[PDB]
């Protein structure tokens, strides 16, 4: 239509005296115009314009302020000295009536910046507030562009925000909710309240209520404070209004992720709320689906079924076609594979082109994914191979070959070597490319070589040089797997087609030089199948899904292990006394993403304890530099170092350590608490991950105690026979003691809680006793820190209470002491 | 706060008469026109108000020699999308003062401009009420 | 929307129409005038009249003090303003400062001037010093000048209020006015400053039933208040609560939330028809002139909340690098005890309600800011929603991981964890709460002290608090009461067989399981 430059240019007038409405109006217009059809400004030019059209806002007409708004907003970003124009977008947003009101908050909200936010808001707060959709709408999505500029100015807004959420007005709500949701966000929490305000009522704004319902869509409780159920009482998990959008994305996320279960008036476990819905129109795309669903799509996928499988079949318009397809993929699953797959067999012959090679792909993908048994999958792929004989490609032959080596490749060389009969080079090269690739892999005994060799030869003639390169190299493999092959080689290979060509014979050269000349430990070696070049996950089933219708390795196994690892590096822990054992119960010291997460587990060793905490420090204010878990020992342990997290910045874990030494004397458990509090070195810091300040401030912060139980210093075991192994450990170091356990009414109860304090698994499975029993012995067994058992025997007397007399032995006067201690 | 992808009103090849980018998808004219002729194909000569392209629900309707677009996504459904489309058609009916044709829109390039940057902002629905779209702008 | 409030009736005082009220430019009388002829000042903190004056023997219908020469200023239906002294009580001096009654005077301190509105449509100026000789005459209202304040950014400036529905700013300097504002649409009857440095505001009244704000710096009219269901015979701006007191002759004064103009409070007395209001300018003092008399009154919020804690976040709401809303505030300096310490604030993340009182943990885990008749919970120093509650009043305890709140059902609660606790519910009913260990609970003019193991009555003082806190053993606790202070000791034991045993009467208590230490 229009040329750029003229435009641009004769727009310099305005920054002189003329301002004349009209022509700089129309001049304006064209502009918007040479974006709309299609052109890009010249940035001189465009600089010139824009400083030219801010003496253009002093007269105030409708259209010419209009026009302002889209120009200066399409402009502002190739152009300079912009800043000048805020001025008069205030002066233009003031004034009453929708047509400036509405467009200059938009258009000022673009250009303004955190420097410039503070100048809006004023103009701002009033416009958000309105019921007057375009005025409140815009100063709302306005606020969405500013929380970039400036969080904080958008924040205060929030009031105004809240206030337009309370319309039921279709435009001012959506808006409201929505950018409310990204503004006052500072924690889930205080978003979850505004958010339940409006939860219950029964709109009649479909927007607002999609909007939500993908905040709401994950299970909320905490919604303005709190609350004892996920509830939505907003078409997310009811269905107060119905409408076929609203209604679909409600029904997916509830029936097996609750926002609340099923009522009367409102399905929201069961299937049926799409399913009432899904007869309909054009209308019926949204409503007929399913995804997810109790407890399967396949109970669901009955209902409707009818309209999703007679529109596929019978549409040969595109655009209908398509959701009657995905619709189809919708009600599917791995029961419904078998009606999946005949009407995605059906469904090409209504659109056959691409839509021809995506059901032949659909149809094998399916079979993968939904498992109708992974030989019809190959069968599939021979129908793909067969119909398109074109648009497998190359990714085709590295995929199709790769799955089939893991069951079908004597069937799939052989099926392949049939399919190869198609057509001499028009085949491709990729074909030529799968069944030369199989049958110098397999090397056939299946079926006699000579046919698929015979077929190759042809093809290789005519066809591009990637695959006579292929065959040539393919045959090299094929003799050093098999001997027999030879023969063949030497007959294909001195023709003017598998070497001799031009890539062909580079590779062949190499090939041919290796086999022929040389020793063949390097031919031996290279085929180990004769594989692949690549080895990729199935690409072709989530290809066809969108199509259609348009090492992780260990060495730990045990608690012990990993924080043995863990104390291994530092040296002090393992030079004093070795780990027999980590605890089996660690205990976190303070939650998570509060102010601090540190879990510490204790662990063992022959003579010692080490307190492995791992620290995180979550302070959004702060990074930590010099951090230490301090700890005062409630009993006899001496603390003999400290190993500190050399850094814990903002949300980063840091581990420091404290190596005690334990008592081997004392009468009194090693089941013993420990005060723990965290010390550190606090600099400043912008929350990030972390960032230190200059200078800083020690500051503290208070941890939870640890509890060190004898559960840490024993690991469990049973033994076949108790008697032996019990008098074996030592009983020169036995002591017995009495006691009553009156909070537990039964021996099975009370064979558990000497196990778990223990730390002792009881013996030959004497944690289930003969229930309501006078008398039993109970049997324990499990190894003390140092690598010596620990044994002990309780003898059972069942009252209406329990009480026992609990005998231990142990290689060491500490385990007997110890035990008796802690049990009571 | 998303909804429309795009709105695009075409002739009947999908070259741009216009379109406007709640996307920023599309900006450079060479892609801006790719969406609109890929747009404008899967759709056209099949008029419903359901289209799957691009993995996203394309609600469209048809004129004389126009093809008229919102694209927006697929986890709603056309109705919610047919009602900025319908928006969109009626608003610009009544503001350029004639039907929208090829004739309608060029005949007044501005009041097409200003009317559909009122229906969609930055691809939220702004607007969806024809008659106050119409009065918001001045031709 | 919430605001800190708390209206008490200082002083009244009953006489005929008091068309003006003033407080005393730095004395803590407030001076009335009264269509008595008389203008009477009493001192509303003592409760003594310190003086009247008979100005007229027709209505005077304002009165102001010019302190620095020890003088009152008065204008009454004798057009003239009469000039005492206070102290020596004689009439310093007689002038005809209209030629029609005068209706407001006001003084400016820092220059010799009281500038003084009539109904002669006239504004004049009149110079002490010169032994009130005319200084200027300032001609531009056309109709009843009914009131004139002096703007505090520029003294020189004033504005005056008429019935021909504007408000003219005038400069001393210009006997015209140098800008009219168009403040009102049946007249304006009031104009008020919102005072302060940094305050360019105008506020109209009319009898139009509508008090209005205006912005002189934009010239814009910010919001139209609803001010009362009759013609609002004049509004005022408080300097430093966010309202709008106005009066009207309906009888009623109402306040409005200067932040969304939603109703504070509606006021009657029995005195009705309110002419008049004016506002202390070192705020918290606002006074009220009606047809049977005056009333001082004294608005509430004297004194601020915030707690420190042991992390170094001392948190308050409102004041600077902190919002009022949100909650913010940290205080990490320790320069010398003689002066006043730096803000020292450090950033503190969300709220999502007001703070009636906002505080830190005393040993810095928790946040808690309440408000409207809920407790938020905040995290120490990350600030994510930690617990919510319920909370009129909130207090923490000793143990600051159990508290005190009134839930006002006629029950004070604990709740521990910020979870309800219902193994405390006093055998008392309630009235008021004090916090700590053993719970004190006021209830018919008893304070009885609760456990926190059975909730039975322990012990009853017969003197009521003003507090409880308990140690941090609590076995010793601390009564502030208004017999002065008192050490008490519960002797745990002794309360453990007490109330078991239930012998501590429902609202008298044992008199032994706590025992008076001093």
């Amino acid at each position: 239509h229009l040329e750029k430059s003229a435009v641009l240019q004769e727009a310099r007038v305005f920054n002189e005296t003329p301002i004349n409405p009209r022509k700089c109006a129309h001049i304006l217009t064209k502009i918007l115009y040479l974006i709309n059809q299609g052109e890009h400004l010249g940035t001189t030019e465009a600089t010139e314009a824009f400083f030219a059209m801010t003496k253009l806002f002093q007269s105030n007409d409708p259209t010419l302020r209009r026009m302002c708004y889209l120009t200066i907003k399409e402009m502002s970003c190739i152009a300079e000295d912009v800043i000048i124009v805020t001025s008069s977008l205030t002066k233009d947003m003031t004034g009453k009536e929708d047509n400036y009101r509405g467009p200059a908050v938009r258009a000022l909200c673009q250009i303004t910046d955190s420097t410039m936010l503070q100048a809006v808001e004023r103009y701002m707060k009033q416009a958000i507030v309105d019921k007057v959709p375009s005025v409140s709408s815009s100063a709302l999505v306005s606020s969405l562009h500013l929380l970039k500029c400036s969080f904080d100015v958008v924040k205060r807004w929030v009031n105004e925000a809240q206030e337009a959420a309370s319309s039921d007005n279709i435009m001012v709500q959506y808006h409201a909710l929505g950018l409310l949701y990204h503004v006052r966000k500072n924690d889930r929490l205080a978003v979850s309240k505004m958010i339940s305000k409006f939860t219950r009522h029964g709109l009649k704004s479909p927007f607002a209520y999609c909007m939500m319902i993908r905040v709401a869509s994950k299970q909320l409780e905490e919604e303005d404070g709190s609350r004892d159920s996920p509830l939505f009482d907003f078409i997310e998990s009811c269905l107060r209004n119905k409408h076929e959008m609203v209604v679909y994305e409600a029904a997916s996320a509830i029936v097996n992720l609750p926002g609340c279960s099923a009522k009367e008036l409102a399905p929201a476990v069961s299937v049926l709320q799409l399913f009432c819905s899904s007869p309909k129109a054009a209308l019926r795309y949204a409503a007929v689906r399913t995804l997810n669903k109790v407890a399967m799509k396949h109970p669901s996928a009955v209902t409707a079924c009818n309209l999703d499988l007679e529109n596929l079949v019978t549409d040969s318009n595109r655009s209908i076609a398509t959701l009657a397809i995905t619709t189809l993929l919708k009600t599917g699953s791995e029961s419904s594979i078998d009606r999946l797959m005949k009407q995605i067999s059906s469904f090409m012959s209504e659109i056959s082109d691409e839509f021809k090679v995506v059901v032949v792909q659909a149809i094998s993908a399916l079979c993968q994914k939904y498992p109708r048994k992974h030989a019809v999958l190959m069968n599939f792929l021979f129908t793909m191979l067969r119909e398109e004989g074109g648009f497998e490609y190359k990714r085709a032959i590295v995929d199709c070959i790769i799955s089939i080596i893991e069951e079908n490749s004597e069937s799939k060389e052989t099926g392949l070597s049939h399919l190869c009969e198609f057509i001499e080079d028009c085949e491709f090269t990729v074909l030529a490319t799968r069944i030369l690739h199989l049958l110098g892999q397999e090397g056939p005994k299946t079926n006699n070589p000579s046919k698929y060799i015979r077929f190759i030869y042809n093809r290789v003639v005519l066809e591009h040089e990637e695959v006579r390169a292929g065959a040539v190299s393919a045959l090299a493999k094929f003799g050093a797997q098999n001997e027999e092959m030879l023969p063949s080689i030497l007959v294909l290979l001195k023709r003017c087609v598998m070497d001799d060509d031009n890539e062909v014979r580079d590779r062949a050269t190499f090939y041919l030089n290796v086999l022929e000349q040389k020793q063949k430990a390097l031919n031996a070696g290279y085929i180990l199948n004769g594989l692949t070049v690549s080895i990729p996950g199935l690409e072709k089933a989530l290809q066809q899904y969108t199509l259609e219708p348009s090492q992780p390795e260990k060495v730990a196994a045990t608690r012990q292990e990993i924080f043995q690892e863990q104390l291994a590096a530092v040296p002090e822990f393992q030079g004093l006394g070795p780990l027999f054992k980590s605890s089996p119960e660690p205990v976190a010291l303070t939650e998570s993403e509060t102010e601090y997460v540190i879990r510490c587990t204790k662990h063992t060793f022959s003579d010692h304890l080490v307190f492995q905490f791992d620290c995180t420090n979550t302070l959004n204010d702060q990074t930590l530099e010099n951090v230490t878990v301090q700890m005062e020992p409630t009993e006899a342990y001496e603390v003999l170092s400290y190993v500190p997290a050399r850094s814990l910045p903002y949300n980063q874990p840091g581990t420091c350590y404290t190596l005690v030494a334990l008592p081997t004397e004392d009468p009194t458990a090693v089941a013993c608490t420990f005060s723990c509090v965290m010390k550190f070195t606090v600099k400043d810091c912008d929350p990030n991950t972390g960032e230190i300040d200059e200078e800083g401030y020690e500051d503290e912060y208070v941890l939870e105690d640890l509890e060190v139980t004898v559960a840490d210093h024993i690991q469990k075991v049973m033994k076949v026979n108790f008697e032996a192994a019990w008098d074996e450990v030592g009983d020169e170091f036995e002591k017995e003691e009495t006691f009553t356990l009156s909070t537990i009414k039964t021996l099975e109860e009370a064979v558990g809680n000497i196990v778990k304090f223990l730390g002792m698994h009881p013996c030959e499975r004497s944690d289930k006793v003969p229930e309501n029993k006078n008398t039993h012995t109970l049997l324990l067994a499990g190894v003390f820190r140092g690598g010596h058992d620990i044994l002990v025997r309780s003898r059972l007397l069942l009252l209406d209470t329990v009480t026992m007399q609990v005998t231990a032995r142990s290689s060491e006067e500490l385990p007997v002491d110890i035990i008796l201690a802690s049990v009571g | 706060l998303y909804t429309v992808k795009a709105i695009l009103i075409l002739d009947n090849d999908g070259d741009r008469l216009f379109a406007k980018y709640y996307d920023d998808t599309y900006p450079s004219v060479k892609e801006q026109k790719a969406f609109e002729k890929n747009i404008f194909n899967k759709t056209h000569r099949t008029d419903s108000e359901i289209a799957l392209l691009e993995g996203l629900t394309v609600v469209y309707k048809s004129s004389i020699d126009l093809y008229f677009y919102v694209i927006g996504s697929s986890y709603e459904n056309e109705l919610m999308l047919m009602a900025v489309l319908n928006c969109l058609f009626d608003s610009l009916s009544q503001m350029l003062r004639k039907n929208v044709e090829k004739r309608a829109l060029l005949e007044n390039m501005e009041g097409l401009f200003l009317a559909v940057d009122e229906i969609v902002d930055g691809g939220v629905i702004l607007e969806s009420d024809p008659q106050q779209v119409v009065h918001r702008v001045a031709l | 929307m919430p605001l800190r409030l708390d209206i008490k009736r200082k002083l009244t005082a009953r006489s005929d129409r008091v068309k003006s009220v003033d407080l005393h430019p730095t004395e803590p009388w407030m001076l009335a005038s009264l269509y008595n002829g008389s203008v009477c000042v009493w001192n509303h903190e003592t409760q003594t009249l310190v003086k009247t004056f008979e100005v007229c023997d027709l209505p005077v219908r304002a009165a102001k003090f010019v302190a620095r020469k020890n003088w009152v200023v008065t204008g009454a239906d004798d057009m003239q303003i009469r000039v005492f002294n206070y102290n020596t009580l004689e009439r310093v001096h007689m002038f005809e400062a209209h030629s029609d009654y005068i209706r407001c005077i006001a003084v400016h301190p820092t220059q010799p001037f009281i500038l003084t509105s009539s109904d002669d449509m006239l504004i004049k100026l009149w110079d002490w010093d010169k032994k009130w000789s005319c200084s200027q005459v300032f001609e531009g209202h056309t109709h009843y000048v009914m009131q004139i304040v002096i703007n505090p950014k520029d003294n020189n400036q004033f504005a005056s209020a008429s019935l021909d529905r504007t408000i003219k700013v005038w400069q001393l300097g210009s006997s015209s006015p140098n800008f009219t504002l168009e403040g009102h649409e049946k007249g304006v009857n009031c104009i008020d400053y919102y005072s302060g440095g940094d305050k360019p505001y105008l506020i109209s009244g009319a009898d139009d039933r509508l008090v209005k704000i205006w912005d002189y710096q934009n010239k814009t009219c910010v919001q139209t208040l609803e001010g009362h269901a009759q013609n609002v015979s004049c509004a005022s701006f408080h300097p430093e609560l966010p309202i709008i007191i106005t009066g009207s002759e309906d009888g009623t004064v109402r306040i409005w939330h200067s932040s969304t103009y939603r109703l504070e409070s509606t006021l009657n007395y029995g005195m009705e028809r309110v002419w008049c209001v004016a506002s202390l300018r070192g705020s918290n003092n606002v006074a009220l002139g009606y047809d049977e008399g005056s009333i001082i009154v004294k608005l509430g919020r004297e004194e601020p909340a915030m707690s420190m804690d042991a992390n170094g976040k001392i948190i308050w709401a409102k004041h600077s690098e902190v919002q009022q809303a949100n909650l913010k505030a940290m205080g990490d300096t320790e320069i010398k005890d003689g002066e006043r310490l730096p803000l020292a604030v450090k950033d503190m993340g969300s709220c999502e309600i007001y703070p009636q009182t906002i505080q830190h943990n005393p040993n810095g885990r928790f946040v808690v800011v309440c408000g409207d008749g809920e407790y938020i919970i905040y995290t120490a120093m990350a600030l994510r929603n930690k617990s919510f509650g319920s909370a009129q009043e909130f207090a923490w305890a000793h143990d600051s991981s159990e508290y005190a709140i009134r839930e006002s059902n006629s029950i004070v609660k604990i709740f521990k964890n910020f979870k309800e606790k219902k193994s405390f519910k006093p055998d008392f009913g309630a009235e008021s709460i004090y916090g700590g260990f053993l719970l004190g609970v006021r209830s018919v003019n008893g304070l009885a002290f609760y456990d926190w193991e059975n909730t039975e009555l322990i012990r009853r003082i017969e003197i009521q608090p003003k507090h409880i806190f308990w140690s941090d053993s609590g076995e010793l606790v601390c009564i502030a009461t208004e017999e002065s202070f008192f050490i008490l000791k519960y002797l745990s034991e002794k309360v453990l067989a007490a109330q078991e045993t239930h012998e501590g009467v429902t609202e008298d208590g044992i008199e032994d399981a706590f025992e008076v230490l001093g």
